[PDB]
């Protein structure tokens, strides 16, 4: 029934004076008036007005209904068969996925297939959705962009037309190039403080556009890898926008993608590949999948999942984009 | 104040707040003669006066054999589900005390906790709450660990709504949800079938975590709080709180130690370590559990889990 | 009424006078023994003395929730020759426990515990437990004022010696190593009276080794002489035991 006053978001000062005032429990001072508050401890009334607002500040779901929502809205597919059946159906929404990987592997064209993909129309098992990017090293090429979609187009309609429907052909009309690249919102950031603020901004823009579904972050290891020799300022803004990141995708029902690098570990006078950032990171993201090269095949590895197990498969990036085999 | 306890007038409270009296603790460490000579108040209004106070707001203790009686017939034991870490722990783990779960990435905390609220929800037909901070809850996965258990769908169904799921993501709206289930709890006494029996943390080090650093104090305070509201939770209402921890290495010594620092290091009655077995014949579901800290079972034992025959 | 050395021969082999008020402190870092050693010492206090006992009561002080009655329900009934539930209820009759919630909740508790102190004459020992579990939210609730991040402590270690001084008590207090300092590892922290009240100081510490543990070390340092000496001991199902 007592709450107390260091559980709430309050300015230290003002605390301390209340404190010293002989207050202890959020209850006590319910019942005070505020101008005699202020005259007691010897705040100012808009102090006092502020800390009674932020005091009276602080529902009900089960598994059942998770289940259901879980249910209804779907999975993002990567037009690679192998990958969306070792995730379970595709990239989940209101999770976290990490992609790491060697220069030259795919990581920007998955990212790039992802934006395109999200955006399929729900007749043809999509979601329907529009997708924020945002690049900290200038790798966004629109013709590629173009390409991938021009042949999304195409597979679609030999699907429609394959399928010779009703339905498929009014979701097919509205489905041209000039919508799906008017669906792609663009954002450049050249600094870490610059990502920072993007990242800060990004929930009103998620608010006044309601139709996105996915947020991609396409570089995260450069603007945090340079220039940056307190190693504790890095560890506390990584975690802080892990947590801000893993919140926006909760609340506005998305799929936060993430692209990291990889470093050289050296023990045993023997040389591995591991992602980058410290070991602490690895508990940031939910998924994490690790692309690397075996002989001259690329392979992708589901390293980390709390609800599937670890696989590997076979992809390849082809002329139309991600594809298998 | 007006309203705090009977045979206190406005009139007094005033008198009192003139002669530097303003808190109990300010009225119950003072002189009952001393104090009446500067203003002269009422000789044996003010012992009965301070007797009230301690009544109220003071603890009681009591004789050991009467909680040993009730203790006998409220401490229960849950089991995990899994016959290994029951072994491991004994049967299961107590009632009214906090356990922690330690390990890296991959050990498979969030598949052990699942598992308990699984065999909690579906076995013993109990409530369980579950505080998610990191996205790492899934229903398809309880889904799956249930299909195992049972092959109704109506049974599977009313052990899903028995578990109830919420969402915190910063230290604040933690600690509210805790203190609102203390009210729930403490408004819900008279009932019997609803009572939350076994609540979960699945990581207080992901919303611990950016606050600590620098040469600030402010964060140590915030986890000195929480820990003090889960020993509250565990102790008073005698339920089960499970948490979850990160795995850090000493650079200075190379071993591997919980996070969150050695203040953290005091919070739970019962740890347990989670790690993989040197790679080789660890290729999925094999894990090696330990017992790191206890307080009814020499510390060092070891045993063998595989989550891949949970499901 | 009351003897140190019957208490403790093995730790307390010098003090022989009939205890008549003493403060004493148990430190370290977490798993080492402090409330095994706890447990020992009420176990040797309130058992008959038929079976090698005091038979005098013992008050007990939780402040981070840490008591566990079966384990000494266990402990009892191991020591004992024979077990019947009867005995352990005749035992657990000497026996009370108290929880504090906050550092006003103590020294209400505090302020209030000589009603029973004066009824019962019976008391010869007390245990608090986990001094230490309320210092960072009192150090951030006193600003940069160190005189409001000790007034609580100021108050309460003042009770506690009016207590002991008045009741002929003997104290037994814990306390958490928190902070290191840029072979003892000791860095002073609490109330500057709380420092001075102290008599006897008790270092624990665990092997590093995985020789399945089983061995715990104890550094014995008394202010009055200044004499330092080292304890091995084992932990059993029966309680602790002395190498
Ligand atoms: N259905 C399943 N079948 C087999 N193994 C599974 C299944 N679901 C999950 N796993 C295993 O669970 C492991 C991850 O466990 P878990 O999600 O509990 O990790 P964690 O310790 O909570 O990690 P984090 O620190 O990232 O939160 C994976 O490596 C995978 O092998
Ligand atoms: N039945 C038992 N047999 C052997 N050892 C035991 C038994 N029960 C407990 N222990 C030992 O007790 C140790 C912990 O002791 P204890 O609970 O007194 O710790 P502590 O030093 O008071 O720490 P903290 O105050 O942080 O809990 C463990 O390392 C464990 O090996
Ligand atoms: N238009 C294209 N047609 C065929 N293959 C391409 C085309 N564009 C890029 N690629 C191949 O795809 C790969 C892209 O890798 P990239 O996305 O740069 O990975 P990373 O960002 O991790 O370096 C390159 O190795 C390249 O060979
Ligand atoms: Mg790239
Ligand atoms: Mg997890
Ligand atoms: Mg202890």
């Amino acid at each position: 029934m007592q709450r107390d006053l260091v559980s709430f978001p309050l300015s230290p000062a003002v605390r301390v004076k209340l404190v010293s005032a002989g207050f202890q429990t959020a209850e006590e001072l319910l019942e005070v008036k505020p101008s005699e508050l202020s005259k007691e401890v010897g705040i100012s009334k808009a102090e006092a007005l502020e800390t009674l607002q932020i005091i009276r500040r602080e529902k009900k779901c089960t598994a059942l209904e998770l289940l259901e929502q879980e249910h209804t809205q779907g999975f993002i597919i990567t037009f690679c068969s192998a990958l969306d059946d070792i995730l379970g159906g595709g990239v989940p929404l209101m999770k976290t996925t990490e992609i790491c990987g060697a220069p030259g592997v795919g990581k920007t064209q998955l990212c790039m297939q992802l934006a395109v993909d999200v955006q399929i129309p729900e007749c043809f098992g999509g979601v329907a959705g529009e997708a924020v990017f945002i690049d900290t090293e200038g790798s966004f090429m629109v013709d590629r962009v173009v390409d991938l979609a021009t042949a999304c187009i195409q597979h679609l309609q030999l699907i429609a037309e394959k399928h010779k429907g009703e339905e498929h052909r009014k979701a097919l009309e509205d489905f041209t190039l000039d919508n799906i690249l008017s669906h792609i919102y663009y954002f450049r950031c050249r600094d870490y403080t610059e990502l920072l603020a993007q990242v800060y901004l990004l929930p009103d823009f998620l608010s006044e556009h309601s139709k996105v579904r996915l947020v991609i972050v396409d570089g995260i290891a450069f603007p945090f890898r340079h220039d940056l020799d307190d190693l504790s300022l890095r560890t506390r803004l990584l975690n802080g926008l892990a947590q801000q990141m893993i919140s926006l995708a909760n609340n506005h029902r998305l799929a936060v993608i993430l692209t990291n690098q990889m470093t050289t570990k050296i023990d045993r006078n023997q040389a591995l590949l591991v992602p980058a950032l410290g070991e602490s990171w690895g508990h940031a993201a939910t998924i994490r999948l690790i692309f690397h090269w075996d002989r001259k095949q690329r392979l992708a590895t589901l390293y980390k999942s709390p609800s599937q197990k670890e696989c590997t498969v076979l992809f390849q990036i082809k002329p139309q984009g991600f594809r298998d085999t | 104040r007006v309203g705090l306890c009977p045979g206190l007038t406005e009139e007094m409270i005033q008198l009192l707040r003139s002669h530097r009296i303003k808190t109990v603790v300010d009225l119950v460490s003072a002189d009952l003669e001393e104090v009446a000579q500067k203003c002269g108040l009422s000789y044996k209004a003010l012992v009965a006066l301070r007797r009230v106070l301690l009544a109220q707001f003071s603890a009681f203790p009591v004789n050991g054999a009467d909680l040993y009686e009730e203790l006998k017939t409220s401490t229960a034991i849950l089991s995990t589900g899994i016959g290994s870490l029951d072994k491991l722990l004994d049967a299961g783990l107590y009632t009214g005390e906090v356990t922690e779960i330690v390990g890296g990435p991959g050990s498979g905390k969030t598949q052990v906790c699942l598992c308990m609220a699984a065999n909690v929800a579906h076995g013993l037909q109990q409530n369980v709450l579950y505080v998610d901070s990191n996205g790492g809850l899934t229903a398809s996965r309880l889904l799956q660990l249930l299909q195992a258990k049972t092959q109704d769908e109506e049974e599977q169904a009313e052990a899903l709504r028995r578990i109830q799921v919420v969402h915190a993501f910063d230290i604040f709206q933690m600690l509210d949800v805790l203190q609102e289930l203390r009210g729930t709890v403490a408004q819900q006494v008279t009932g019997s079938s609803g009572t939350v029996k076994v609540v979960v943390v699945d990581s207080v080090t992901a919303v611990v975590s950016p606050l600590l650093g620098g040469q600030q104090r402010e964060g140590l305070a915030l986890m000195m709080q929480l820990a003090r509201e889960l020993k509250t939770l565990a102790r008073d209402l005698g339920m089960a709180v499970v948490v979850t921890n990160h795995i850090t290495r000493d650079r200075d010594s190379g071993r591997l130690k919980p996070a969150l620092g050695r203040s953290w290091s005091f919070v739970p009655s019962t740890r347990i370590l989670l790690d993989t077995i040197e790679g080789a014949g660890a290729s999925g579901g094999r894990r090696m559990a330990c017992l790191a800290k206890s307080s009814r079972q020499p510390t060092g034992f070891q045993e063998m889990v595989d989550i891949g025959t949970w499901g | 009424r009351s003897s140190l050395k019957e208490i403790e021969p093995n730790l307390f082999a010098d003090e022989d006078s009939p205890v008549h008020g003493d403060i004493l402190e148990f430190h370290g870092p977490e798993g080492t023994g402090k409330t095994e050693m706890l447990y020992h010492l009420t176990a040797r206090c309130i058992l008959p003395k038929s079976e090698g006992g005091l038979e005098v009561e013992v008050l007990f002080i939780d402040t981070d929730y840490h008591f566990d009655m079966l384990r000494l329900v266990t402990i009892l009934e191991h020591r004992l020759s024979q077990s019947s539930e009867e005995i352990i209820k005749y035992c657990l009759g000497r026996f009370f426990l108290v929880y504090c919630s906050s550092s006003t909740h103590l020294l209400l508790t505090l302020y209030s515990l000589e009603s029973m102190f004066c009824s019962h004459p019976s008391l010869c020992l007390l245990i608090l437990d986990s001094l230490s579990a309320f210092y960072w939210i009192d150090r951030v609730n006193g600003g940069e004022s160190v005189n409001l991040q000790e007034s609580t402590l100021r108050k309460c270690s003042q009770c506690l010696e009016k207590l002991v001084n008045d009741y002929r008590l003997v104290l037994f207090a814990t306390t958490q190593t928190i902070m290191q300092k840029a072979d003892i590892d000791y860095r002073p922290y609490l109330c500057k009276a709380w420092q001075q009240l102290v008599k006897h100081r008790m270092f624990f510490s665990k092997q590093d080794d995985s020789q399945s543990s089983n061995q715990f070390s104890l550094v014995s340092r008394c202010l009055k002489s200044n004499s330092l000496k080292k304890h091995f001991f084992i932990i059993g199902e029966s309680g602790v035991e002395f190498c």
